């Protein structure tokens, strides 16, 4: 049971920034012994929080963990350059089992925030002669560089046959992404439309498609 | 005639770890408690409630020689009254204890290039022990307030530790091999005597 | 000081097994417990058990019962780690963590090992199927879906180079298969679809695959 973690927070240098982190009530909920961790790119993490509230040593008192039912929460006061790294949170669940959350990219925002520009397309006639089926679903243009991808079928969520791109800098040093939901030709045309939903800074931006 | 058996206590080959320490009961010989005193190999050697130079003139009942391994700074806690992990959840002594304490360095022993790890104590207890008692059991101790069942784990500890013992230890982290003499004065023939 | 050196990266294929280890230094191995960590390229962290180095004992998470399996040698002070019956998405570095509380495991890491990569990479060879996005029926956007192909890369060129403003190609997924997919996008204002050809060039040297494929709309 994974632990639901917002894509990407962000701030202005010296701005307060909160990273949330939601379970159950069998991990979060149950115990206090939720953990935060720091990870800049190709390093090893770095523990920041233990025990919902309390610092290691050497950790600036700008972090700071709290916990509110099954949500815990990562402040960082006075947001710093340095700042700018991934941030999971982790908990115990019970049956000594530890779990992890999906992550948060903090960044300092160095640019006006940008929302994600969404284009989905439909499985060609020709995969579709192929007795296969693939959606495309593609995000460029956004800033920060995180992203969450949910896919629909009708109105229902789907999980199976979703792979997703981790964002990459562009040129104009904005983020892109892609996402594919992998199917079968029945099940494309037994539902009315499929929908991409990407959430960004709180906002999602959805497209549809539908058959023929 | 017979002498006392103090020679397989002390250059006994291998010594027990402190949580399941050996006892053995001296009785029905003579012994010199001069040549154990007279013998430099000990860093330490206090008596409680009798004096070592009038030892080897005074008749006893019963004698039980306890012997275990601690590391250095523990030493300190064989002694009546004193507090620790070996004091409180391996090897108590009564505050009325009449006997002598004996330590000596066997890091060149007790210790292997790598770590030394036959050597346990008990860490995890939920009470202090009684004077003299021995705890040799292997359960789970339940540190929380949910059973445990058997099961390692969270709130759930293994109950003991291994020393390290290696020989690039500090003195205090080096092995030391404890002898405990205790005598008792049953209301009995006092047939271990000194000569 | 605390270090946990891991051994080397290693390359396997779907079905295989692989053992990463893991040797401290600078405390007593037998004073923490151990956990193990892996991270996906570009993904989260994901916990997979933990190893007292004293008793011995163990414990896994559900998803890695059966295929992981964690010992210990204390005479050289290493855990090992045992992942049998190899996939794609086991692709992944592969981390000892050590347990700041002494004897008992509380989650909380503290000191960390470098890593080892471990690469599960696909058991042959594979061209893409190069299929046409048509455009949607004021921005319009046509492309070309390359589906399937193994190893990296493949290069996504638009009438035979003559066509790069607008163009887009898009980093590739790695599905769970061990086939890589990507997608190259060609934007073009709305009200000038049919007015150029859009002809996409794959190409994919590994497998001596060249494709051309025409876009256009569709009905
Ligand atoms: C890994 O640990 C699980 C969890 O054990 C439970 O949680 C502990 C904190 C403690 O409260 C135990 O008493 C609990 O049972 C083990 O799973 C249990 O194993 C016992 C076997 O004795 C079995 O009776 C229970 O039904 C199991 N419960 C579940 C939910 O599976 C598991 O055995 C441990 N794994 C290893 C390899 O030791
Ligand atoms: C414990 O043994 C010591 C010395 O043992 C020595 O090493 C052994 C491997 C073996 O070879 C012994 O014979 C060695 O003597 C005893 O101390 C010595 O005892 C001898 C008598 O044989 C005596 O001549 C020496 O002066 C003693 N001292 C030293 C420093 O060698 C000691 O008495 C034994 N203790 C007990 C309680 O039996």
């Amino acid at each position: 049971a994974v632990l639901t973690q917002p894509p990407s927070a962000s701030g202005s240098p010296g701005q307060s920034v909160t990273i949330s982190c939601t379970g159950t009530s069998s991990d979060v909920g149950g115990y206090n012994y939720v953990s935060w961790y720091q990870q800049h790119p190709g390093k090893a993490p770095k523990l920041m929080i233990y025990e919902v509230s309390k610092r290691p040593s050497g950790v600036p008192d700008r972090f700071s963990g709290s916990k509110s039912g099954n949500t815990a929460s990562l402040t960082v006061s006075g947001l710093q350059a340095e700042d700018e790294a991934d941030y999971y949170c982790s908990s115990y669940a019970g049956s000594n089992h530890w779990v992890f959350g999906g992550g948060t990219k903090l960044t300092v925002l160095g640019q006006p925030k940008a929302a994600p520009t969404v284009t989905l397309f439909p499985p060609s006639s020709e995969e579709l002669q192929a007795n296969k089926a693939t959606l495309v679903c593609l995000i460029s243009d956004f800033y920060p560089g995180a992203v969450t991808v949910a896919w629909k079928a009708d109105s229902s969520p789907v999980k199976a046959g979703v792979e997703t791109t981790t964002p990459s800098k562009q040129s104009n040093n904005k983020y892109a992404a892609s996402s594919y939901l992998s199917l079968t030709p029945e099940q494309w045309k037994s539902h009315r439309s499929y929908s991409c939903q990407v959430t960004h800074e709180g906002s999602t931006v959805e497209k549809t498609v539908a058959p023929t | 005639t017979n002498l006392c058996p103090f020679g397989e206590v002390f250059n006994a080959t291998r010594f027990a770890s402190v949580y399941a320490w050996n006892r053995k009961r001296i009785s029905n010989c003579v012994a010199d408690y001069s040549v154990l005193y007279n013998s430099a190999s000990f860093s330490t050697f206090k008596c409680y409630g009798v004096s070592p130079t009038k030892l080897n003139d005074l008749c006893f009942t019963n004698v039980y020689a306890d012997s275990f391994v601690i590391r250095g700074d523990e030493v300190r806690q064989i002694a009546p009254g004193q507090t620790g992990k070996i004091a409180d959840y391996n090897y108590k002594l009564p505050d009325d204890f009449t006997g002598c304490v004996i330590a000596w360095n066997s890091n060149n022993l007790d210790s292997k290039v790598g770590g030394n790890y036959n050597y346990l104590y008990r860490l995890f207890r939920k009470s202090n022990l009684k004077p003299f008692e021995r705890d040799i059991s292997t359960e789970i101790y339940q540190a929380g307030s949910t059973p445990c069942n058997g099961v390692e784990g969270f709130n759930c500890y293994f109950p003991l530790q291994s020393y390290g013992f290696q020989p690039t230890n500090g003195v205090g982290y080096q092995p030391y091999r404890v002898v405990v003499l205790s005598f008792e004065l049953l209301h009995a023939p006092a047939t271990v005597c000194g000569k | 000081q605390v270090q946990l050196v891991q051994s080397g990266a290693e390359v396997k294929k779907p079905g295989a097994s692989v053992k990463v280890s893991c040797k401290a230094s600078g405390y007593t191995f037998t004073g923490y417990y151990m956990h193990w960590v892996r991270q996906a390229p570009g993904q989260g962290l994901e916990w997979m058990g933990w190893i007292n180095p004293n008793s011995g004992g163990t414990n896994y998470t559900q998803k890695f019962q059966g295929r992981v399996t964690m010992t210990r040698d204390t005479s050289i002070s290493t855990a090992y780690m045992e992942l049998s019956r190899l996939r794609s998405d086991d692709t992944a570095v592969y981390s000892c963590a050590r347990d700041m509380a002494f004897s008992m495991v509380r989650g909380s890491f503290d000191y960390w090992g470098q890593g080892t990569l471990v690469t599960v990479s696909s058991a042959s060879t594979k061209g893409p199927s190069v299929f046409p996005l048509a455009p949607s029926s004021g921005t319009a956007a046509l492309g070309c879906l390359v589906k399937d192909y193994f190893p990296e890369p493949v290069t996504v060129s638009w009438n035979s180079g003559a066509l790069t403003s607008g163009v887009h190609t898009f980093p590739a997924v790695l599905q769970s298969s061990g086939l890589y997919s990507l997608s190259s996008v060609v934007t073009v204002p709305s009200s000038s679809l049919g007015t150029q050809t859009y002809i996409c060039n794959v190409n994919h040297k590994p497998s001596n695959t060249k494709v051309d494929k025409k876009v256009e709309p569709k009905s």
